[PDB]
This record gives structure tokens, sequence and C-alpha cells, in this order.
């Protein structure tokens, strides 16, 4: 089945040079254009520019924006796309994406990644403290606290718990982030059986769980 | 250089109804070889990666509901919606891949909804924060509508984190958390702790508290 993931994104340093990686598999790689597309947290889709296929000599296109500042590359042989990101901005923070791509005619074969976040700033890497936060239906939730940078992700009972959570959106206040989520759910589960609320973050290669409590 | 423009930026509409959206061309992606429009239209849902609903500006991709349709020839295109339904809540970004590729500004599609009210929950500083030195008091202001509220933090009788959640995909609601952060010793030194929440439901904010001497 047709797989893309991107990689390599991360905080870096404003001025700073990253390389990002789009790994792929599932389809003859070297038959397809592999096109990069960004977009700032909450802002609109920028497409960066392409590298063509085999037939067409691997040729590369750029968006006028990143002309001359970003370079895109392949490896045929580990079917890997490439990024390389030069004197990075505050404006370059965003989630970058890879896509399948081809000639116009064939727009239906487009494929995304999920995307990687770039924080571009100047401020340090901290991990998160996670909080519990205890009270016929019930509300429980996570504290998230004094992280740097974005993402993090948090999981209910691993991924169990879907159903009437509220993961709220980060916030940032002096270079710190903090976010939250609340689950709700009956009265005869908790404190019955375990709420547990499951936080990653990778920059900071945490992993932090927490039992929700009464008193 | 191909250029993209959306619009309007905005859409507010209750299920049930009917809605275009426009995108233009700064000059023509039709493609006199293969006779069809390099202009696609993608939807991207909160948390997602933009997928695709119509290529060659027409033609309707697999999966996608009827619901959903592309038109236009030249540089002036839109997408219309015959009856807009809880899921269709989403950023809708036009492309052309007649050169190069270009994403329009999008245009965000919010759902009206029967106005509805907010569910409050407490949530006093844990254990661990005030071992800590801090101290956070936490309110969940959970699926109501419109987004239109106001937190005030009563204090016997600054430093404060909001965040609105994105529109759910199914009851088309919102929610908020207000973070009273707070030093742990001064914390230490008053007793009722309420948050008041001011909505156009009510002329009177809603009532969740507790007082720090009966933990």
């Amino acid at each position: 089945e047709v797989k893309l993931v991107e990689s390599g994104g991360g905080l870096v340093q404003p001025g700073g040079s990253l390389r990002l990686a789009c790994a792929t598999s599932g389809f003859t790689f070297t038959d397809y254009y592999m096109s990069w597309v960004r977009q700032p947290p909450g802002k609109a889709l920028e497409w960066l520019g392409f590298i063509r296929n085999k037939a067409k000599g691997y040729t590369t296109e750029y968006s006028a924006s990143v002309k001359g500042r970003f370079t895109i590359s392949r490896d045929n042989s580990q079917s890997s796309l490439y990024l390389q990101m030069n004197t990075l901005r505050a404006e370059d923070s965003a989630t970058y994406y890879c896509a399948r791509d081809h000639d116009g005619y064939y727009e239906r074969f487009a494929y995304w990644g999920q995307g990687t976040l770039v924080t571009v700033s100047a401020a340090a890497t901290t991990p998160p403290s996670v909080y519990p936060l205890a009270p016929s239906m019930v509300t429980l939730g996570c504290l998230v606290k004094g992280y740097f940078p974005e993402p993090v992700t948090v999981t209910w009972n691993s991924g169990s718990l879907s159903t009437g959570v509220h993961t709220f959106p980060a916030v940032l206040s002096s270079d710190l982030y903090t976010l939250t989520s609340s689950v709700t759910v009956p009265s005869k589960t908790w404190p019955s059986e375990t709420v547990t609320c499951n936080v990653a973050h990778p920059a900071s290669s945490t992993k932090v769980d927490k039992k929700i409590v009464p008193r | 250089d191909i250029v993209m423009t959306q619009s309007p930026s905005s859409l507010a509409v209750s299920a049930g109804e009917k809605v275009t959206m426009n995108c233009k061309s700064s000059q023509s992606l039709l493609n006199s070889r293969t006779r069809k429009n390099y202009l696609a239209w993608y939807q991207q849902k909160p948390g997602q990666s933009p997928k695709l609903l119509i290529y060659w500006a027409s033609t309707r991709e697999s999966g996608v509901p009827d619901r959903f349709t592309g038109s236009g020839s030249g540089t002036d295109f839109a997408l219309t919606i015959s009856s807009v339904q809880a899921e269709d809540l989403a950023v809708y970004y036009c492309k052309q891949s007649y050169n190069l590729r270009t994403f329009g500004g999008g245009t965000k599609l919010e759902i009206k909804r029967a106005d509805a009210a907010p569910t409050v929950s407490i949530f006093p500083p844990s254990s661990e924060q005030l071992t800590s030195g801090g101290a956070s008091v936490v309110c969940f202001l959970n699926n109501f509508y419109p987004k239109d509220i106001n937190v005030k933090w009563k204090i016997d009788g600054n430093g404060v984190l909001n965040s609105w959640t994105d529109q759910d995909s199914k009851d088309s609601t919102y929610s908020m958390t207000s973070t009273l952060t707070l030093t742990k010793d001064e914390y230490e030194r008053h007793n009722s702790y309420t948050c008041e929440a001011s909505h156009k439901t009510s002329t009177s904010p809603i009532v969740k508290s507790f007082n720090r001497n009966e933990c």
C-alpha cells in the first residue's frame, strides 16, 4: 500500500539549515514527480517545489518564494525524497508535507504524508510537565505545562479512549507552550477502572503516563 | 508565477443548505492537448492532511460524495455543495497544476447550529504541581455554541491562558479552557475559586467553583 512518511523536522535556530526526509514505499518511486508543500499553523498551503520523474531527468522546479534557498533531491535507491532548507526564518515555521505528484493530467495520483512540524526559533527545547485533573457522568483532564517546541500528542488509555475527548490547541507564552485535554466518561467507569492520559513529547524524547485519581 | 485567489475567505451555513465557492487563476489552466483544466479542489479537515475531491476541474474522485461538484473552465472555477453536512467542516483549497503548482488562500467552511449551552468543570491544582512551586486552576467549557464566550476568574469573591477547540465534526460544537496560572504560595492564601462563564445563552454566568480549604 502507498506509504509516505516525512521526518527530520523539529526545532532549529533562526538562520539555520535543516534537511527533511520523506521515505516512500508501495509504488514505483522513479515513475512519479515528488512535491513539497508547507503550512504555517492555522495558515494556508504553500507549494514549495518538486523534482520530476526518471523520464523527465529528475529535473527540479521551485516556488519563486524559495528558489535559491531550498533544494530538492531524491535518492532513487532508497526511494527517498529530500528537502534541504537554508537560512531559516520564523516565517518558515510550518508543517511540511511531501506528496506524490506527476504531470497535471494524472492529478488523481496525488498522495500525501501526514507532515512534520518545523519550528524556527532561538528558544531552548524544554520537556513537558504533566499534571492530573481530578474532579452520573464525569469529566477528567490532563494539564501539559512548560514545554517547547510543539508538538506534543495526548492520548487517553493509549488510544482506546477517542470519545468525549477535547484536546485543546497549545498556547505559547514566554517561549513555553501549554495545552490541555479533557475526557468525559460515565460515572460507572471512573474511578472503578483507570483513566490514564499518555503524553508524548518527541523533541525532548519524553513519554509520560499519568493516572487520574480521586481526592 | 501562476497566482490563485479564492472567495470568499469564509462561509457559515446550517446543515442542508447549498453553498458555492470560487477560485480565480491569473491565467488559463486549460491544456489545449488534453482539452482538460489542470485545476483541482482539496478539502482539509483540522488535524488532517489535504485530501483530493475533484480533478480536471470537473471529475470527482472516488468515495467523494456527489453533493460535491467542481465546475468552470479557463480562469474562473467553482465548488458547489448541494447540501452541506456536519462532516463537511473544513478549509477548501483550489490548486492549479497547469504550470508548476499553486494553491489559493482557501475557503473556510463553518457550520451554523442550534444555539447550544456549555458544560463547565472546575479543577484545582494537582499535588504534583504545587510541589513544583506553581499551581494552576483549570476550567473546561465543553460543547457549546457559538464561540462568543468569556471567562471571569473570581478568587475570594491576568496569568490566564485560553484556547478554543476547533468545531466538532458531528455536533458542530465548540469547547474552551481557561487556565488561571498561579504561584503555590499565593494560591495557598485564599479560599473560594470560581470561573464565571459569560455566554449569550444566559444573562447569568455558569456556576462552577470550589473552596481551597475544603480540598
